[PDB]
């Protein structure tokens, strides 16, 4: 129950989630596991971790070329799921959230999928491309296999989804900062107010927001909203962009960068 | 919830981000809606008629057929305003868009044939149009980013990937993912999230009706099959759609088998692929043993597309219609003996179709049969890629 | 002697040496007992309808005209198999072909429209096509290069003179002076030596029928005004005949003024030439104080002719119809602004009729018009032509 | 009568016809001049002589390009009739006939055309591109001026066109060797002993047969088949292309060609 735990003892702390994402492998399987180390160690609250996958529908160029330098590197799912068990290994109560795309997880079975998560103690599971009207195979075998399904809740979200939202994801809530794909530039400015509101009242899963989220100003504007906290990925994996060459500065900016946006979030 | 079924057995559905749903929502219900609404249809029967060109003609081959008990026709889709089929379902879902106020579309293309009539339609109704295509398709089908350029179309070259459709339709989604509200995505094929498949289908079904009616003047009777390629499954949908229900009628699609499908460079997942899910359903897909998805080839960009329309998945599923392959050298074969026996110069997509209804009759010369292949399109965009592989040799 | 009068007024004859003028008397009677033979008739509808695909589409512009009181329909020669009107007489004269025992075809393109028609009815019928184009057209207008030789015909680069169709015109005439007997020459417009102004004439009059029942079930009544641009003047009689006995109803005629009528580099001879004999025919000119030709220009090779058939000259000399020219620049205008407000694009020399179209709109925006521009072709074949001007603008 | 003269001189000599043809001012005013006097001095018997025109549909490459060599020495109609004017004033006897095609005729009024002819002593007009049919203004304006209009007999002549070339033509007949265009290397194979038997039937001009004429057998051929000559022209031309740089040579082969090429004639 790592995310209940988690944000159990972040409200008794009265403070917010920072949650960085990379893609794992990048840019390569020993980096990034010292990469995830760093992102820890500097006051991450949970992992968001992705797997490299071939066509990242719902990503911009940044996260696009992070999936890149993972296959550069040779990296597959299975040698995913080697990190995941390694990384649990190092640290037992971490939340950690899987970000898929759905022919990631149905390729062979899944059940099979969430089965092999369990094994090697992932938390939650988003699937980008599975609207909650496609979700009833990938929630029910998460549930199975006492894996978080979570769930996106857009800006445009109605009052019916909202309800099937929070009656259907545990763990978190996704809570879109905006339309579009994954990206540091593009900033959600929109209020969501509204929407966190009405997914408290409908006791659904604490709501993190994520898109677009690269400076601690959106952390504490995100907190301050009422939300439970703050995603960031794109910003993350541009420090592992800009200083490939340079694997120790890029710790160094990671640590420095991972700090600033937990600090926000208090 | 939706108003029509999204699935065609197990195949469809609306695999997209939750931020894409009501988009699919409202597209599907301005859809319904104007399936009931006569002012619409009528608009859209005067574009058909009075602009596209149509009824098509079903033009009886007299030569290629000589010595065999084959008698081929083709409709005439490369008649159609544009050069292919591709305008018929594009000026319904401009229509469409219109309809929903919006005021740009978003488009991708591979052959430029969509995109040549997506940039069209949009010149004629007055929507801004910008268009995905992937590099290697921009090179190899150039005097349609030229045409399509011309009327006054933003043309957006990919080098992603394999530079070709499937990397087109990413970049066509993700701009889509953060324009929708101003933005229609005119989707080129019977493929992609509910209501596409369901939207293209009724909106190319006109072919095959046309087709039924024409061949009963010429014939007095049905076809012993219709035969289309298959890229991703508008021009054999809507050849197919109306012979549906007539169970003698065979409806035989056919996929690209690229340089071989023992080479895995080809464009045949409804055979040769496995179940996936990508591009909004759950379709036949070409993809590694680890699900990533696998890069397709074919000599033709307008069917070089590692996936399928779910409609033809289910047909082929429970047997109602079935799917073949023909190489790039057979698809050039068809296209040098329709030049030289006919007089028409068929797409290379359009080839395909018809180097198997040639297959069909070689195969068995004295094989009494009355066969019907969709000319989808004009080879016009496909001169100089044809030159340049037969002075190579 | 013929059966036929060779004359229009003072325009036409039979100024061939007199090897030919048994050629030409053997085509006209062939001719005339074709005309009244149903079978031929019947033979000549089918492939009209079933292969190349008539009735063309009227097509009312709701764009280009908005804020005028001018409402203007294109007969969408463009949609013709082959890409423009040139296709109609083709298949008749290679019918005629056949009829005479003939099994070669000599024929002279600019455009390459003529060309590509005269490829694909030798495809068809089984005829050997061999083609006279000279070699600055080869060169503007080389997707149809590309198109003649993938359909088996044989394209002939001209060197000689100005290198265009006056060119073409001369090795074609002088290739069918030593082998007439094997040869049938299916010139492509509506001039030279008689009968062929008359047979080009009734092997296109369907284009002028067609238009009259059309713009008479969408309007209620005839055009003000029918436009068409004039190489030799095919389109335009095809357009004009079935109009002329319709004294209400205006036929003009436009004619290339190249880079400007005062520069003397335009294809005006009609209005601004001088009336002479070549190219078998008594015809206006452009011609030196000497007498020698001149060349003449146009940025549209199908246009680009020194001369122009002698119903023209006599429909004018009359005041049946009355002709103009456009420039290059007027011209490339109108082909920009159908491309972008009515997603068609034209070949540059429908371009032309278009252009005079939009004056007579602009010039006069509030003077109540119903006008028919015949859209001879589509501009596939300009397309790098036109590129390549614009872009070094 | 210098038509008439010659036949009857040749006739009595028991003698056919050389008649050579050339292109005036081809390659220059000057030259040409000369080349016409050493065709003469050789022995022609009569000369025919084309006035450069832009596009002589009745000629291949070879005499295409004495027209074109002309035009590059700027020959005009009006310097050709100079020309003319002078050769007559040195050859009071020699028939000269002229290649036209119909527009230089037609151009500043056919009346005024055959009118200049006659004042500069020409004999006879060939107009190529003008059929019996289209005739009639043409041979009454050459009758008129006493110029003899002169028509093509062609290999596929029938008794109706015979009996029209022998009413309507005066001097001589042209006696078409095959169908085509100008030219030495094609040379015509068919008989003609049929049509000359006609053509003297029907009392039409004496026949000089041309097109294809090249060597003194085809001459000797064609006065044993019993026409009164024979033409050379691409033959003759194709010597002056050949020698544009040895012009004194030039006259030394065209001499000789032509000595041999009425040798041949007797
Ligand atoms: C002339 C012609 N004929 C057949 C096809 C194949 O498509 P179907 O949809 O009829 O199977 C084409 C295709 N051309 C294009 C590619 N289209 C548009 C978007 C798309 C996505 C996936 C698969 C196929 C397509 C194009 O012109 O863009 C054709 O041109
Ligand atoms: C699309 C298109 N539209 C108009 C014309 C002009 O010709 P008209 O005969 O209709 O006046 C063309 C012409 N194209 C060609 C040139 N033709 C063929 C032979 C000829 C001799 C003299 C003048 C014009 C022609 C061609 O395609 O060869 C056209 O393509
Ligand atoms: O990358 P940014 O900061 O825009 O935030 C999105 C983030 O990438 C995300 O948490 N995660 C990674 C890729 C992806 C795709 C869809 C939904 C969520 C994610
Ligand atoms: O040039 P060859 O020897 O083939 O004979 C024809 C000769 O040229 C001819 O007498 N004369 C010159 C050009 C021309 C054109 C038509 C008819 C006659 C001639
Ligand atoms: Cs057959
Ligand atoms: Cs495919
Ligand atoms: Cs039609
Ligand atoms: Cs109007
Ligand atoms: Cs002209």
């Amino acid at each position: 129950e790592r995310y209940e735990n988690l944000f159990a003892q972040l409200n008794d702390r009265r403070e917010g989630a920072f949650v960085p994402f990379v893609t794992l492998g990048d840019p390569g399987i020993e980096q990034s596991l010292k990469i995830i180390d760093t992102l820890i160690d500097a006051g991450a609250d949970a992992l968001e971790l992705g797997v490299p996958f071939s066509d990242p529908l719902a990503d911009g160029p940044t996260i696009q070329n992070a999936n890149l330098r993972a296959f550069a590197a040779g990296v597959t799912p299975a040698q995913c799921f080697e990190m995941l068990a390694i990384i649990r290994e190092k640290h037992p109560t971490i939340p950690i959230g899987l970000l898929m795309y759905a022919n990631l997880v149905f390729n062979n079975g899944i059940d099979a999928f969430y089965a092999r998560c369990e094994q090697v103690g992932v938390d939650s599971v988003l699937v980008a491309d599975v609207p909650v009207e496609e979700s009833a195979p990938f929630r029910q075998a998460a549930l199975r296999h006492n894996i978080a399904p979570i769930f996106i809740c857009p800006p445009n979200a109605d009052d019916d989804l909202l309800r099937q939202v929070a009656s259907y994801g545990r763990g978190y809530t996704y809570l879109l900062s905006r339309s579009g794909v994954t990206g540091a530039e593009n900033r959600g400015a929109l209020p969501l107010h509204h929407l966190i509101e009405k997914l408290k009242e409908y006791h659904a899963a604490p709501a993190l927001q994520g898109f677009g989220i690269s400076s601690p100003e959106q952390v504490s504007a995100a907190v301050r909203a009422g939300a439970a906290g703050a995603i960031s990925g794109s910003a993350i994996v541009k420090i592992i962009e800009k200083n490939l060459a340079s694997p120790k500065q890029m710790l160094a900016e990671l640590r420095s960068f991972v700090s600033a946006m937990k600090a926000a979030s208090r | 919830t939706t108003l029509l079924n999204p699935y065609f057995g197990e195949f469809g559905g609306m695999y997209v981000p939750q931020i894409l749903m009501p988009a699919l929502n409202q597209l599907e219900e301005a859809f319904v809606s104007a399936q009931k609404d006569p002012e619409f249809q009528a608009q859209f029967a005067d574009l058909l008629k009075n602009y596209a060109g149509r009824p098509t003609a079903l033009t009886k081959c007299q030569n290629i057929t000589a010595g065999t008990r084959t008698t081929l026709y083709l409709k005439r889709e490369d008649l159609l305003h544009g050069g292919a089929h591709k305008t018929n379902q594009v000026l319904g879902q401009a229509l469409l868009a219109k309809r929903m106020g919006k005021s740009e579309i978003i488009a991708e293309t591979g052959a430029g044939q969509h995109g040549v009539a997506s940039a069209l339609a949009s010149a004629l109704l007055g929507l801004k149009c910008r268009i995905y295509m992937g590099a290697k398709d921009v090179e190899r089908q150039s005097p349609n980013v030229f045409r399509m350029r011309l009327m006054g179309a933003e043309v957006i070259p990919v080098h992603s990937g394999s530079a070709t459709l499937k990397d087109a339709c990413n970049e066509a989604l993700r701009d889509w993912s953060g324009s929708y509200e101003t933005a229609h995505y005119m989707l080129g094929t019977a493929a992609g999230p509910h209501p596409y498949p369901t939207i293209v289908r009724e909106f190319q079904r006109m072919i095959g009706e046309e087709t039924k009616a024409q061949i009963l003047d010429k014939e007095g009777r049905l076809p012993d099959a219709v035969i289309a390629c298959v890229g991703g499954g508008s021009n054999a949908i809507g050849m197919f759609a109306d012979f549906i229900n007539d169970t003698s009628v065979g409806l035989i699609g056919v996929e690209p088998g690229g340089h071989g499908i023992e080479t895995g460079e080809h464009g045949a997942p409804l055979k040769h692929g496995r179940v996936g899910i990508y591009f909004g359903m759950k379709a036949p897909m070409m993809q590694t043993a680890d699900g990533q998805i696998e890069e397709s080839y074919s000599i033709s960009a307008g069917l070089d597309f590692p996936s399928v329309g779910p409609q033809h998945a289910y047909l082929n599923s429970i047997g109602r219609a079935d799917y073949v392959s023909i190489t790039d050298d057979e698809a050039l074969e068809a296209f040098k003996t329709l030049c030289r026996h006919e007089g028409i110069i068929p797409a290379l997509e359009s080839s395909h179709a018809l180097a198997h209804a040639l297959k069909m009759m070689r195969e068995q010369p004295e094989k009494e049969q009355l066969l019907v292949v969709n000319l989808s399109g004009r080879g016009d965009k496909d001169i100089f890629t044809v030159h340049d592989i037969l002075k190579a040799r």
